[PDB]
């Protein structure tokens, strides 16, 4: 499923994941795509704050949904 | 008990208005961005860069700002400094890109505690309305 | 190579080390030059906290790096 990511600075990126996906996972993308660390990418949904280890699934999160993103100071 | 930290702060208290150096965020960011370090001095410090990149302002100088907004304790509202906190996410921003609107937008993603004051505050404060 | 720790408060530090000198020794150089024990620094450069054992090498800081001196959460 086609999601997006919007980030609090200002810019939205679109990831193919599963609803299987695991939030780690996703944060690999994340980092090959930018440079921010895992160990450094908040995300929150319509819920709360998401958990490493954790599927999409355990959140119900769809297709084209905007995941908040809000990293720990510049990565670099 | 005149810490050092009155000799730093005092230096770039005249810097203010300078011209625009690194030593400000530098010194003051890490300060209240870090990870924790005194909320106290790192408010009057908040309030610094508001004032000062009153024009100009950033993302970063929010994000990092927030880290520390969600590591609060709720513990240590004895002391005072949630005022400028709050003034402190308003003035910052004034109009410009449905900015604001994201921010209340995060608030909410993660519950809604005592953060009405901001709710509410920064609601108000957002598009045309000021002249 | 002789780098550089800017102390937050605008005092700089300059110590002569190497590429292959373990974080944790230069902490040590800085206990010996101030009065603060290793189990109450922390170093970042390049928005990247350093952790022990590892050497400056293995976070790319070569010669006239200016180290930022953070203090972890200072008890006062």
């Amino acid at each position: 499923m086609q999601i997006f990511v919007k980030t609090l600075t200002g810019k939205t990126i679109t990831l193919e994941v599963e609803p299987s996906d695991t939030i780690e996972n996703v944060k690999a993308k994340i980092q090959d795509k930018e440079g921010i660390p895992p160990d450094q990418q908040r995300l929150i949904f319509a819920g709360k704050q998401l958990e490493d280890g954790r599927t999409l699934s355990d959140y119900n999160i769809q297709k084209e949904s905007t995941l908040h993103l809000v990293l720990r100071l510049r990565g670099g | 008990d005149t810490k050092i930290s009155s000799a730093a702060i005092l230096g770039l208290g005249i810097a203010f208005a300078g011209s625009k150096n690194d030593e400000v965020l530098g010194l003051l960011l890490p300060i209240a961005a870090s990870t924790d370090l005194p909320i106290e001095t790192a408010a009057m410090a908040s309030l610094a860069l508001a004032h000062v990149f009153v024009g100009t302002c950033n993302g970063d100088i929010t994000t990092s700002i927030m880290d520390n907004f969600l590591e609060r304790t709720a513990i240590e509202l004895k002391t005072d400094w949630v005022r400028f906190l709050a003034l402190a996410l308003g003035i910052l921003y004034m109009g410009q890109g449905e900015q604001v609107d994201d921010v209340l937008e995060t608030i909410s993603a993660i519950e809604h505690p005592m953060t009405s004051a901001i709710e509410v505050l920064v609601g108000s404060c957002a598009y045309t309305g000021t002249g």
